[PDB]
RNA sequence: CCAACGGGGCCUUUUUUACUUUGAAAAAAUUAGAGUGUUCAAAGCAGGCGUGCUCGAAUAUAUUAGCAUGGAAUAAUAGAAUAGGACGU
RNA sequence: GGAUAGUGGCCUACCAUGGUUUCAACGGGUAACGGGGAAUAAGGGUUCGAUUCCGGAGAGGGAGCCUGAGAAACGGCUACCA
């Protein structure tokens, strides 16, 4: 290739959006923005196969360009805009907030929130370093930039930031028996709490992790999202709370209970 | 040796040495740790040898694989080839057969080295054409 | 020339056990050959065996009791996996619940049965049935 | 015993030995020297198209005793000059010399069948239509 | 209660590799496979229930090389002899 | 030292005499683009993959270059050969 690529075959599409196989030749690629590519959510898919308030992606940028759709607080009108983990969408009309978070099967979950929790979303703290001047900054997992931290914030830690005005308001630090949420691998979607970490120098740290039902798991540190202390999230969890089943498990339940 | 042997005047860079102070020591000399565990070895603090390529004394630094194997040539200046040996799985007949790999490796003059001796180094950017790897640790066998 | 002591012993045993002997001697023992006597003394396949010191590497006597099929070893001894103990029971044992296939492992020296319980592997050794 | 190595590091030595022996595999050797292309009047291919040069016929082997009959045929994409067996009987009214025609092989990859020496392809069309359908009077053939 | 099979602790004088277990990794489609009366089937990923409500889009396999981890049988390698050795408090 | 977005015999000056190989170098052939995969299978294997996805190369044959974040572009330009 002589540049950069504009399009996206079908098939080469990430597979937990679930798109069908058959409906036509092309996918929808992001934007580029604060997701990367491999790991966001365009919202031409949110509208239109989550929610089904749209048929087409006619209809799609019909809703937009009336400026219905806010991400983050703020207006978006590209029909191919990454939204991402954690981000907060808000339609106005209908009166509806949704978090995107990860269901324990590895999709974004329709979740909804009340209207006080979409003041605030978490950030994953990738660099902390002195800007020109010796003005330090810290930038979140999501590309934001924030002037003048609190001197204590140190990189895996997670912080809170208000939506309006954008400053933190507060910080948790990685520790033992801190909740993580899992972002990546084998065990997308699982939570649970931090017993201890390896130190791998030159390499890659470890960190093991144990559920409320006492399974134990090993991820790469790169994968982990601090949420709140033991017991006590910083926000609203999905339905079915990061618990995975054997699929024994699941084939008992659906119809031994709900099949009635 | 002559450390003073070529056309053009060795030196480290930037380091500057005063002579408006003239003080009876040694020359400033700078030196650093390569990490990972590796000891920076006496005669890199004392000595008074130029390199940049050496690990502890040089512009270079080390990242990625770290490897062993046994001195075969010593001939080049400042340079060493080693030889790699491993066994290859071949599925059909269930058995292995013996096959060898040699890595040129960069040798600083901190180390003495001698053919048979068994060696540890570590990966830096490209030094020559064909030399990737730099000497890091010695035994003697 | 030995170029396997273990060998030798299991093929003087068959030797025996073929003409009606009722006994037989092998020369030299080691280690590994009483580790695997003791195995086919568990199962039942040989009687009493007895070690005679001599400074030199001794020698073994053993009674048989007519119940000995057949004995042998494999060489080379290839690397197993756990997947794998299932291919070489269908290919050396004449049935799906009689016969021994026996391992080195890092666990000990056992028969395939107890290597499935403890959940080992390692290299395999010979056969008994 | 059994003079082959068994060694867990012999691995190189079996595999040599092997592809040694494998070129006294009649078939095999045909594929690895491409055969096929250098010789043979068919290049590699199932069926080819010639011109009809002269008519003939085959006195056949002892102890069977009959005059059998073939044609001479130049290959269009050789000029490679070949024989041609004519099947069923007064079908051999059909064909004339400058007709255009369509072999096949005679089945047995590049032996002779039965009584008839030397001959080793049979005719399937002529001037494109097929002997089958002429022999059964199911079409006609236009003259040239 | 009791029998078998697995496992941990304590007492009894108490260098470098191969190999094997477990884990992270190995794109989707294809392959094996769970659910669902496309009128059946090859397919598809849908679809049920009252007439707004609601379950899904699993799971496995994937040689060899590289990474992390438990074992110490088997097979190699090293060490104190012109002691130049260990502990030296 | 020069040049490059930047490392490097990438190129130049001076200097040394090295580097690969029976564990198959170097040379020759392929009716050879690589892989995910396909056919036939008791097990172990054999044969195929121009072709719906990923990576590479080319626009009659060779060379050169303008514009531009990105091209040695051919539904851009310049010369030679056919």
């Amino acid at each position: 290739a002589r540049g950069p690529k504009k399009h996206l075959k079908r098939l080469a599409a990430p597979h937990h959006w679930l798109l069908d196989k058959l409906s036509g030749c092309y996918a929808p690629r992001p934007s580029a923005g604060p997701h990367k590519l491999r790991e966001s959510l365009p919202l031409i898919v949110f509208l239109r196969n989550r929610l089904k308030y749209a048929l087409n992606g006619r209809e799609v940028k019909a809703i937009l360009m009336q400026r219905h759709v806010k991400v983050d607080g703020k207006v978006r009108t590209d029909t191919t805009y990454p939204a991402g983990f954690m981000d907060v969408i808000t339609l106005d009309a209908t009166n509806e907030n949704f978090r995107l978070v990860y269901d324990v099967k590895g999709r974004f979950a329709v979740h909804r929130i009340t209207d006080e929790e979409a003041s605030y979303k978490l950030g994953k703290v990738k660099k902390v370093q002195l800007g020109k001047k010796g003005v330090p900054y810290v930038v979140t997992h999501d590309g934001r930039t924030i002037r003048y931290p609190d001197p204590n914030i140190k990189v895996n830690d997670t912080v809170k930031i208000d939506l309006a005005s954008g400053k933190i308001t507060d910080f948790i630090k990685f520790d033992a028996g801190k909740l993580v949420y899992v972002t990546g691998g084998r065990n997308l979607g699982r939570i649970g709490t931090i017993v201890h970490k390896e130190r791998h120098d030159g390499g890659f740290d470890l960190v093991h992790i144990k559920d409320s039902l006492d399974n134990t798991f090993v991820t790469r540190l790169n994968n982990v999202f601090v949420i709140g202390e033991q017991g006590k999230p910083y926000i609203s969890l999905p339905k079915g709370k990061g618990i995975k089943l054997s699929i024994a498990e699941e084939r008992d339940r659906r119809r031994a209970q709900q099949g009635l | 040796l002559t450390v003073q042997s070529e056309r053009a005047f060795q030196k480290q860079p930037h380091i500057f040495n005063n002579p408006k102070v003239k003080t009876s020591k040694r020359t400033k000399r700078w030196y650093k740790n390569a990490g990972l565990g590796f000891k920076t070895p006496k005669t890199a603090i004392e000595g008074s040898y130029i390199d940049k390529k050496c690990p502890f004394t040089g512009l270079v630094s080390i990242r990625g694989k770290i490897l062993t194997g046994t001195v075969v040539s010593t001939k080049m200046h400042r340079t060493i080839v080693i030889r790699r040996a491993y066994l290859h799985y071949i599925p059909k007949y269930n058995r292995y057969e013996k096959r060898h790999k040699n890595v040129p490796v960069h040798v600083s003059p901190a180390f003495r080295v001698q053919v048979g001796d068994i060696v540890t180094v570590g990966q830096c950017r490209p030094i020559s054409k064909t030399v990737r790897f730099n000497v890091v640790k010695v035994s003697a066998a | 020339t030995r170029s396997s002591v273990l060998a030798d012993a299991l093929n003087a045993i068959n030797n025996a056990e073929k003409t009606g002997k009722r006994q037989v001697l092998i020369r030299p023992s080691s280690k590994v050959i009483i580790k695997f006597l003791q195995v086919m003394q568990k199962h039942g396949y040989i009687g009493e065996f007895e070690y005679i010191d001599d400074h030199r590497s001794g020698k073994i006597v053993v009674q048989l009791n007519g119940r000995l099929n057949k004995c042998g070893v494999i060489s080379p001894r290839f690397n197993v996996k756990i997947g794998d103990i299932e291919k070489w029971t269908a290919n050396l044992l004449p049935a799906r619940q009689f016969g021994y296939v026996i391992l080195t492992t890092s666990a000990g020296i056992m028969d395939h049965e107890e290597a499935r319980r403890k959940h080992v592997s390692g290299k395999i050794l010979g056969f008994v049935y | 015993g059994k003079g082959k190595p068994r060694g867990l590091n012999s691995a190189r030595k079996l595999r040599v030995h092997r592809r040694n022996n494998r070129w006294a595999e009649n078939n095999y050797k045909k594929r690895l020297l491409g055969t096929a292309f250098k010789s043979s009047p068919f290049g590699g291919s199932s069926h080819a198209k010639g011109i009809v040069l002269e008519k003939l016929g085959i006195e056949s082997k002892q102890p069977n005793s009959a005059i059998r009959k073939c044609v001479r045929v130049q290959l269009i994409k050789n000029g490679k000059k070949v024989t041609a067996f004519v099947p069923n009987d007064g079908c051999l009214n059909f064909v004339d010399e400058n007709d255009e025609v369509l072999l096949a092989g005679f089945g047995r990859k590049g032996k002779a069948k039965g009584d008839i020496p030397g001959v080793r392809f049979k005719v399937v069309k002529v001037s494109g239509v097929s002997l089958l359908a002429l022999w059964k009077e199911k079409k006609e053939k236009p003259r040239s």
